[PDB]
């Protein structure tokens, strides 16, 4: 018999079911079969947590047309030096990941259909924040932990992102009073999940209120480590038909008492307030506000990563 | 409710008609259009293979079946093209990627009928590039 | 012959 | 969670002003709150008990809208609340609270009935106050009467509860409860109908106290009236009851008693059986009965009430209806003088009803003619227009049931009719009545006896015509044509002078007829009434005429108004007074052969029809240019589909090929073929063959160009040598080769051709049919023929050749029964085929 | 392992066996798919791409060269040709594409995820070649003459429906999802739709009768309907219902209203009700026709009871009965034609208000109280005897007629009063036609009135059964008594009781004294009446008369003329109520003596003769009706002043300070159930209630009043 002859068509269906070191040996045995080592149809899917490599071979691996590419918690500390066309992924998730930050902005630098992203604990600059202003595409977006961002770049990006869904920019170090007004202005209308916790000297009630005013459809809220929050944010939220789902914990401007002017909300269903409610009046909320949850979802699950409904093969 | 189906050798089986419709080759040819239809590809008993095995399926069994030398998995693939049967191409794929998974790549290129063709430099560079 | 009268009780 | 504390605190000021003011914003603010409507629901039960009467209105009203905007359980504690107050010591309180729980039954619940059901019946059983007692019985029968099925097991309770109320001093007592009994009766079951008819009948069997016997026989009377059946099992004894409790000098158990007896005539049809004279006799006794006015008269029902079971005895029994015509008719007749105008009325209706049965009976209604016209003849005088309205009602019906009635009372009859047609204070149906009886009156006797009443006939009918009201004006224009018909026939000689009368109704015509914005029935009307003017007296018409048919070509034009005009064509065209239609036949004909191609069967016949019966009288005044577009579109009606269309459109050619001849070369196109294939129809039967068969032969005798006697045999047994799976084809196809040969002077060779012959078959029945009525006695063959085609193996060809056998017999009965004869009497072997030549003789001999 | 060139030249023979619709071999399929399988198996880098462009090319030639063959022909030839081209390409062009299902497969499935656009299965190809080489150039002739055959079909005739039915399909299918359907078919159906039945409609009507027009709309639409449904795609269905109905409807409302109100000035039920099933469908157009029916109910109120004039204002059968008849047709006309539309019955209900509140005879009587006083003097003549008994079903539904004709009473008080007033003259001299009647009454009152009317009835009621039963008892004791309580009896109260009936008098006054101790008997005497046996007439009389009556001719005896100076002292009786009844007495044909002077002398007609013995003297007075409605309207003043006063000082009493407006609608709706009343009298029971100190008006702030203890 001969193998040579065989159809190309059925190395694809023989490579399916293939796993990755095995596939990455048998791309040796010739250049026949080395041809078709990398299409497409293998990587639909690649995830590397935890496996640390070096730019290039990044590089390499992303060129091929990889769809939905997961590496958190990898180790990136080196320059990268090789150069590749425009890439095509459409689901990247990075965080919490130690990357080098110029590497990093010349990886995004391509990117530019990417439908999602998350930045959680990433090191950044200003030209990375421009390279991302031009995915128009982005319907989720991360920044929490984002450092090196500027108020213009900031504002920029908020004016260039306006379809984006869901977004997460607290535990931010380096906001200023600019950068948060500029984002709060320069807010889109149409999000859904918004999240800017960690402002605690830096939150106005007047950007509360311009933020509210701004966009109708949140349906799930995080102020957080907010000082700033009185009657007047009270009446902003409640201006608002689909409070699904706020927070405000470390919430010390807010009376225990005034918690009941929550419940007026029809399609109110959780609420944390974890830090300004005292031990034992827990019972008491609940009495008085029977039709919703406190203190029962301890985790955000603003762009979580855990990618994004997307099932992982390679 | 009589089918037919003729081989290259010649030799005259008989197909149920809810039997042959597991290829969608001959679904969709009774679909859109008493005599032996000549399949020229296919010969000796493989036809009689492939309807033993679409007659089973009307794990273990699949290994059962396929323990078998590598030419008679190799007709047995070419006929799964022919015919367009989906389980019979996927369990054959599936059982090649278990014949090479927990193998040393110094033995395919013996074992799989396919000498080896490369550079030093080009081996050398395979070898680089796949220290991921 | 015959009558027929009406009258009210009052305190 | 304030305003409703404050509210109900303030409910109990101590001041009326405050508490009235509370209760009315309390409505205000639940006209559009949990877990304390048991303070609001308390509170308004409380201030139902309020000394101020206000307070104690507004406490009443409010249970309205509260029962539809509350929980579920406070509906339940308030009806059961109002249920035990209604059973207390204060009067007030009883009555606010039935008032207040009819209020809440009326806006509303399976679970409340029930538990109303058990107190509502010690309610009512309580004869202490007789005011809730009305109250309680309307409750419990409004319970009954919706959602009574519910209720299956309180039956016996509410029997015993309601049955002693029949003897309470308060007659409205009495009814309500014979209103609750009846209720129940629809749905009761065995028990408790049994225990109650025995109740019933055990009272009346030994009754003193008379008017306790009234609302007993009154119960009786709605026992049957509402139930209907599953009473006559007791009728065999309840029937004596009442006829002997109908001899005492009661008025009012005059009434109930015969009440019963119709009740029991239309409802027991079986069981009543034996005692129909008795009933019959009795009304009949009683139905003459009549010996600041404070008189409080009361004879009237009973009259009436003897009416009645009367019509119900007529309507119902048919088998012993001369009895009816002997004694029952006379005394009807003499009571049409009866001066209530309510029991008139019935009379009249027992009479109608009488003579809708009436449908020998004949002769006696004949009888007793002249007395019903001079009762009638004196109401008819009356100022009252129900009377009147009967009156009429009756002579129609009359007629109707006998033809030639009326022919004498014309005179004196005829006079009742103008007065109503003209009266100042007249109603509108009273005249359409009067005109109808006019026109069922004329329609149904001779000509001859209405001729001297004409001169007060026609000014009041055409004055009719021009009322405003548009249906006195249909009846009108309906009554005026059958009146021309009546001032000039034409199937009979007549010599009544017509003149003064056709300007008249000419003028009170052609104003309707052109109106185009009148309704549609007197459009419909007037085209019909002048079509039949000219028709029968158009001939005296002025030059008015060109421009009415002008008016009837401007009616062709219109989608819901041609067919009656296409109807009215072909009555004026069709007339023994020959009238020129020529020129409507200029632009006509375009039209009505237009028509045929509507998918509508009834327009397609009457177009047809037109165009037959204008060729055939108006012949000297047609022009090539219409006829072929008439002949345009007769391919597509000849069709197996519909026979009676095609049947039609055959008689057409076969009219124009007796009467124009040079259009006749325009049919040899796709005429022919589809004629071919209509003879090849396996459907052929009937007249249509027949008039298939006349074409032919008025065809060939035109002789025109391709359509000779050679021709035609080419056309007709082309298929046939060319290589039909149905028999009746090749019947069909020798039936028109034989007439086309009996239309010839001379087919002999063609005759000698076809007998030199499934081809032979085809000879056989050729020479059968020609043999059909016509002698072949010069050809000394058939008999050779015969012969050879009787040694087949086939039955068909033996049945053939039988057929053939006896219709040559037919043809020459001397030369051939001798022959016949001698063949069955000599080869016993050939013995079915003689009995069907013989069978074959003997039905189609003719007179000698 | 095979080159393109050794198959090409077979496969294009195999191709067109396919095409040219014949009996198809069972092997020559297989034939033709091996030679595509063998072509196609010899960074994917795939084989099929040449056997693509020859495919094309070669539909590209077919279908040229077909059309070719009909690109001049008429409208039965054109759309023939369609259609069985069209079946024999589309069955032709499935056998193909499964014939090479191996491209489909993997070739298509490959350049599709790259994102080549041009490349299309094998299936879809033939059909986007069809839609770029045959329809383009003939959609227009092909549309047009379905056009015509749709056109022919609409003027009655018939047309091969099979025909129609291939070309909507194939241009559905064409759109590869309706694109090319809405932009090749529905624009131009659309655009001819109206243009025809614009110009039907105004032929329709230029010549026919506007009634007729109903019905042919109504055929229209639902033979439009039954056509989309037969052979069109049912995504038209509201479009084309939206645009028909526009065209035949909405232009003409103009003259729609004209008809409807000639419609119904003579009555068409069915008609209406077709108009009403057609202007529905209009959204917002039935307000017009509402207006109408209001005024045209309104106007023909107002003419029927304008007719009677002088009659109906002292005939109260014949007032109620035009309102009655009025009523009954119109609500008939509601219930059967509209359907019982909540507008119809509302402007109904308004109209009826209208002209039963106000017309002709208040106009003559300068007041709006006579409707109800006609309606209970209408209740009272049902009520009484009157010469027959009347039948219950048939009083029944009078009653109930006139219980609904009560809804639309404003003033109610009126009605109520003139009521209770006659029915207590009924059950005191025992004439009532039937107690069910009465019963019957009563509860529909106790339904539809307030709480302390039913009451007081109730009590009558119950004082002349307990009157009754103590007859009965004391009959046996023992000319009848109606013992009745004080201030349950609307009665208001000098007389020489004759020594006939002193016995009597004083034997029933020992018995309630015996039986009850502490009662006053008080004596109401003109409501008494009885019978007289005479002597010195012709022969024995029987009389029936009042007790005054009785007293003044039992007064003479043996004598005859008396003078009324001393006949005022010998009775007792006061100047003009011993006139009015001497003005009756020889009103009566039965004395001999109209001025009456003290000196008048007034003699006996002895031998006086009559027609009947059974005579009833005791006619009822004409001026006391007179002078008694007077009285009666001017006590039903007095209560709606107290009862206006007791509503201010109630409303005011729960809210502190008020404006006027509040105030004034507030009392409105509070007295709505009983009268309007009408604002001069308000503010003048407000100013009288400032001068006597119960409430004040606030410094500033004009026009406002607050409460003060």
């Amino acid at each position: 018999v001969s193998w040579d002859s065989l159809p190309d068509e059925l190395l694809l269906g023989i490579f399916s079911c293939l796993c990755l070191p095995e596939l990455l040996k048998v791309s040796g045995v010739c250049k026949r079969w080395y041809r078709l080592a990398s299409d497409e149809s293998l990587w639909q899917t690649l995830d590397l947590t935890g496996k640390n490599l070096h730019p290039d071979v990044t590089g390499r691996l992303l060129s091929q047309g990889v769809i939905a590419f997961r590496c958190p918690r990898s180790f990136m500390d080196q320059p990268l030096a090789e150069h590749f066309s425009p890439f095509r992924v459409q689901h990247m998730d990075l965080s919490n990941s130690v990357i080098e930050v110029s590497t990093l902005h010349g990886i995004l630098s391509q990117c530019s259909k990417l439908q999602n992203l998350s930045l959680e604990g990433l090191r950044l600059s200003d030209p990375i924040v421009n390279t991302l202003a031009k995915n128009s595409n982005l319907v989720r977006l991360n920044l929490s932990g984002c450092s090196g961002f500027s108020e213009f770049a900031l504002q920029t990006l908020l004016s260039s992102c306006s379809r984006l869904d869901e977004l997460n920019l607290s535990w931010c170090f380096d906001f200023t009073e600019k950068h948060v007004q500029v984002a709060v202005a320069h807010v889109s209308e149409t999000i859904t999940q918004l999240n800017l916790s960690g402002y605690r000297k830096n939150l106005q009630k007047s950007d509360l209120s311009t933020l509210v005013r701004r966009c109708p459809n949140l349906v799930h809220l995080d102020l957080s480590d907010s000082v700033m929050l009185k009657n007047d944010c009270f009446q902003e939220f409640f201006q608002l038909n689909y409070l699904q789902h706020l927070s405000l914990s470390r919430c010390y401007d807010i009376i225990p008492e005034t918690l009941l002017e929550l419940g007026e909300i029809p399609t109110l269903k959780t609420l944390q307030v974890f830090g300004i409610v005292p031990d034992g009046t827990l019972q008491l909320l609940k009495e008085a506000l029977p039709h919703l949850q406190i203190n029962c979802s301890h985790f955000t699950t603003i762009a979580r990563p855990t990618i994004w409904g997307i099932k992982c093969r390679l | 409710p009589s089918i037919k189906l003729q081989s290259s050798d010649g030799e005259i089986f008989e197909v149920d008609v809810e039997i042959a419709k597991q290829s969608v080759t001959i679904k969709t040819m009774l679909e859109d259009l008493d005599d032996p239809v000549p399949l020229p590809n296919v010969n000796a008993a493989i036809l009689k293979k492939v309807i033993q095995w679409c007659t089973h399926h009307k794990p273990v069994w699949d290994q059962e079946f396929l323990k078998v030398d590598q030419g008679t998995l190799f007709e047995l693939i070419l006929a799964a093209n022919y015919l367009d049967i989906k389980g019979l191409l996927d369990v054959t794929c599936k059982t090649v990627a278990n014949m090479i998974k927990g193998k040393t790549p110094e033995e395919i290129r013996k074992t799989f009928n396919i000498k080896n063709d490369f550079t030093e430099e080009e081996e050398a560079q395979v070898r680089k590039e796949n220290q991921w | 012959k015959k009558w027929n009268a009406v009258a009210l009780w009052a305190w | 969670s304030y305003h409703i504390s404050n509210l109900l605190e303030k409910m109990t000021s101590s001041d009326k002003d405050f508490r009235f003011m509370a209760t009315n914003d309390l409505m205000t603010e639940l006209q559009k709150d949990d877990d304390s409507e048991r303070k609001v629901v308390k509170m308004i039960l409380k201030l139902l008990e309020d000394k101020n009467g206000e307070v104690q209105n507004l406490a009443v009203k409010c249970l309205g809208p509260l029962v539809s905007k509350v929980k579920e359980y406070q509906v339940e504690t308030i009806v059961d609340t109002l249920c035990t107050n209604m059973l207390s010591d204060k009067e007030q309180l009883r009555d606010i609270s039935s008032i207040g729980l009819k209020t809440v039954i009326g806006e509303l619940a399976a679970n409340v009935c029930k538990k109303i059901t058990g107190r509502l019946t010690s309610a009512i059983a309580k004869q202490e106050d007789v005011s809730v007692q009305l109250e309680a019985l309307d409750i419990m029968a409004d319970m009954l009467s919706r959602q009574g099925g519910l209720l299956v097991n309180f039956h016996p309770s509410i029997l015993t509860c309601l049955l002693p109320q029949l003897t309470s001093p308060r007659l409205a007592v009495r009814k309500r409860t014979i209103i609750a009994l009846g209720h129940l009766v629809m749905s009761c079951g065995n028990i408790v109908f049994v225990d109650l008819i025995e109740h019933l009948l055990s009272e009346l069997s030994k009754n003193d106290s008379m008017s306790t016997t009234r609302t007993y026989i009154q119960c009786i009377a709605a026992i049957s009236r509402q139930a209907g059946h599953r009473i006559g099992e007791y009728l065999e004894k309840i029937i004596p009851l009442v006829v002997k409790f109908c001899n005492v000098d009661d008025d009012e158990l005059r009434e109930y008693c015969i009440q019963a007896f119709e009740s029991f005539v239309r409802r027991c049809p079986k069981e009543v059986y034996p005692h129909v004279s008795t009933i019959i006799n009795i009304c009949l006794k009683y139905l003459t009965y009549d010996p600041y006015s404070d008189d409080d008269d009361m004879s009237w029902k009973v009259r009436r009430a003897a009416a009645k079971c009367l019509d119900a005895v007529v309507s119902t029994r048919h088998e012993m209806l001369p009895e009816f015509y002997k004694t029952v008719s006379p005394a009807l007749i003499s009571r049409f003088k009866e001066r209530e105008e309510n029991v008139k009325a019935d009379v009249f209706h027992a009479y109608l009803s009488l003579l809708k049965q009436t449908r020998t009976p004949l002769t006696m209604l004949q009888s007793q003619v002249p007395n019903i016209v001079k009762a009638l003849h004196k109401q008819m005088k009356e100022k009252s227009v129900k009377t009147r309205q009967c009156c009429f009602n009756m002579l129609t019906e009359l007629v109707n049931v006998l033809p030639g009635a009326l022919t004498q009372h014309i005179p004196v009859l005829v006079p009742g009719i103008i007065f109503s047609l003209n009266d100042k204070s007249s109603s509108s149906n009273l005249k359409i009545d009067a005109l109808s009886c006019l026109y069922v009156i004329l329609c149904n006797h001779s000509p001859q006896v209405f001729h001297p009443h004409v001169q007060a006939l026609v000014p009041p009918v055409v004055a009719c015509v021009g009322d405003p009201f548009y249906k006195i004006t249909s009846e009108a224009l309906l009554v005026t044509q059958q009146l021309v018909k009546v001032i000039r026939p034409l199937d009979q000689p007549s010599s009544f002078d017509a003149t003064p009368y056709i300007k008249d109704l000419f003028t009170c015509t052609i104003k309707r007829l052109k109106a185009a914005d009148i309704d549609q029935e007197v459009k419909e009307r007037a085209i019909s009434c002048m079509g039949q003017i000219i028709c029968n007296l158009g001939d005296n018409l002025g030059s008015d005429l060109p421009n009415t048919l002008q008016i009837f070509l401007e009616r062709l034009k219109n989608e819901i108004t041609r067919l009656t005009t296409v109807k009215a064509l072909t009555l004026i065209a069709g007339s023994p007074l020959k009238i020129d239609l020529r020129p409507v036949l200029g632009e006509g004909v375009p039209i009505l052969a237009s028509f045929l191609r509507k998918n509508q069967r009834a327009l397609k016949l009457g177009t047809l029809s037109a165009l037959d019966i204008l060729i055939k009288n108006y012949s000297d005044s047609l022009t090539a240019a219409m006829i072929d577009a008439v002949l345009d579109e007769l391919p597509p009606l000849i069709s197996e589909s519909d026979m009676h269309v095609s049947q039609m459109a055959i008689s057409f050619l076969t009219t124009l090929a007796k009467v124009y001849p040079s259009s006749l070369s325009k049919i040899s196109g796709s005429i022919l073929n589809e004629l071919i294939g209509l003879v090849r129809s396996p459907l052929l039967q009937g007249g249509a063959l027949s008039a298939m068969l006349d074409f032919f032969q008025a065809l060939v005798v035109t002789g025109t160009n391709n359509l000779g006697y050679m021709d035609l045999l080419r056309m007709l047994t082309g298929p046939v040598y060319s290589q039909l799976t149905h028999k009746q084809s090749y019947y069909s196809i020798a039936k028109c080769v034989a007439a086309l040969t009996r239309a010839c002077p001379k087919e002999g060779p063609a005759v000698v051709g076809q007998f030199i012959q499934s081809i032979r078959l085809l000879a056989l029945l050729s020479l059968g049919e020609v043999g059909h009525h016509i002698d072949l006695s010069g050809q000394l063959e058939l008999k050779s023929v015969i012969l050879e085609a009787f040694s087949s193996p086939s039955e068909e060809v033996k049945s053939a050749a039988s057929y053939a056998l006896g219709s040559i017999s037919v043809g020459n009965l001397p030369e051939y029964l001798p022959f016949v004869l001698q063949e069955i009497t000599s080869q016993p072997k050939r013995q079915y085929l003689l009995l069907h030549s013989l069978k074959e003789i003997i039905s189609s001999a003719s007179v000698v | 392992q095979i080159g393109l060139d050794q198959i090409w030249d077979d496969l294009r023979a195999g191709i067109q066996q396919v095409y040219t619709r014949q009996s198809m071999a069972k092997s020559r399929y297989m034939e033709l798919y091996t030679h595509v399988y063998n072509y196609c198996t010899s960074g994917a880098q795939f084989v099929g791409l040449e056997l693509y462009k020859r495919l094309k090319e070669f539909l590209k030639n077919y279908l040229t060269n077909l059309l070719k063959d009909g690109e001049d022909l008429m409208d039965e030839s054109v759309l023939k040709f369609y259609t069985q081209q069209w079946e024999d390409y589309r069955f032709s062009s499935k056998v193909l594409n499964g014939i090479c299902a191996y491209l489909n497969r993997h070739w298509v499935r490959r350049e599709c995820d790259e994102g080549r656009k041009g490349i299309y299965e094998i299936y879809s190809l033939a059909l986007v070649t069809w839609r770029d080489c045959l329809f383009r150039p003939l959609n227009k002739q092909v549309t047009n003459a379905v056009l015509k055959l749709i056109e022919k079909e609409r003027n009655g005739e018939t047309i091969n429906t099979r025909l129609i039915s291939g070309v909507v399909q194939s241009y559905v299918e064409l759109g590869l999802t309706l694109t090319v359907y809405k932009e090749s078919f529905e624009s131009q159906f659309l655009a001819d739709t109206e243009r025809f039945y614009t110009r039907e409609s105004t032929e329709f009507l230029q010549q026919n009768p506007v009634t007729e027009y109903m019905k042919k709309a109504e055929a229209r639409l639902l033979e439009e309907q039954r056509r989309v449904q037969v052979y069109l795609h049912e995504s038209t269905q509201d479009e084309l219902a939206r645009k028909c109905e526009q065209v035949l409807i909405e232009k003409h409302l103009e003259i729609f209203h004209t008809e409807f109100q000639n419609l119904l000035d003579a009555d068409k039920n069915e008609d209406l009700g077709r108009m009403y099933n057609l202007v529905s469908r209009i959204q917002d157009g039935l307000g017009e026709l509402k207006k109408l029916l209001e005024t045209h109910i309104h106007n023909q109120g107002l003419a029927a009871i304008e007719k009677c004039g002088e009659a109906a204002l002292n005939d109260p059968k014949m007032y109620v009965q035009t309102v009655l008849d009025v009523h009954k047709k119109y609500n008939a006309l509601v219930m059967s034609a509209f359907n019982n539309d909540a507008g119809f019955v509302a402007a109904l209900d308004k109209a009826c208000g209208r002209f039963i509140n106000n017309n002709a005879v208040t106009k003559m009587a300068q007041s709006s109280s006579k409707s109800p006083e006609l309606l209970a003097r209408y209740c009272d003549s049902l009520l009484k005897k009157s010469s027959k008994n009347p039948e219950e079903a048939e009083l029944e539904d009078t009653l109930n007629q006139v219980m609904v004709v009560f809804k639309y009473i404003e003033d109610k008080d009126v009605f109520q009063k003139f009521y209770a007033k006659m029915l207590a003259k009924r059950l005191v001299h025992q004439n009532s036609a039937s107690d069910d009647a009465e019963a019957s009454m009563i509860s529909k009152l106790k339904q539809a009135c307030g709480f302390e009317y039913t009451s007081k009835l109730q009590r009558m009621f119950q004082d002349i059964g307990v009157s009754k039963d103590l007859n009965e008892q004391f009959k046996k004791h023992l000319f009848s008594i109606q013992v009745l309580s004080s201030g349950s009896w609307p009665f208001q109260q000098t007389f020489a009781l004759p020594s006939e009936l002193e016995r009597s008098y004083q034997r029933f006054t020992a018995f309630y004294a015996s039986r009850h101790s502490g009662r006053k008997l008080t004596w109401l005497y003109q409501l008494s009446k009885g019978e007289l046996v005479t002597n010195c007439f012709k022969n024995r009389y029987t009389l029936q008369a009042s007790t005054f009556q009785m007293a003044i001719l039992l007064q003479y005896n043996t004598e005859d003329a008396y003078t009324v100076q001393q006949l005022t002292d010998s009775t007792q009786i006061k100047m003009d109520i011993l006139a009015q009844v001497l003005q009756i007495l020889l009103k009566s044909k039965l004395l001999v003596l109209v001025e009456l002077k003290p000196d008048t002398l007034i003699k006996l007609y002895l031998g006086y003769k009559n027609k009947k013995l059974r005579v009833n003297i005791n006619v009822p007075m004409k001026t006391e009706q007179k002078q008694e409605q007077e009285t009666t309207h001017k006590n039903i003043e007095e209560d709606r002043k107290l009862l206006i006063q007791a509503a201010i000082v109630r409303i005011m009493k729960m809210r502190k300070v008020l404006k006027h407006q509040q105030l004034l609608g507030e009392v409105l709706t509070q007295l709505s159930s009983r009268f309007k009343p009408r604002v001069p009298v308000i503010k003048k029971c407000i100013d009288i209630l400032i001068e006597k100190e119960y409430l004040e008006r606030v410094d500033g702030e004009k026009d406002t009043y607050s409460y003060l203890a």
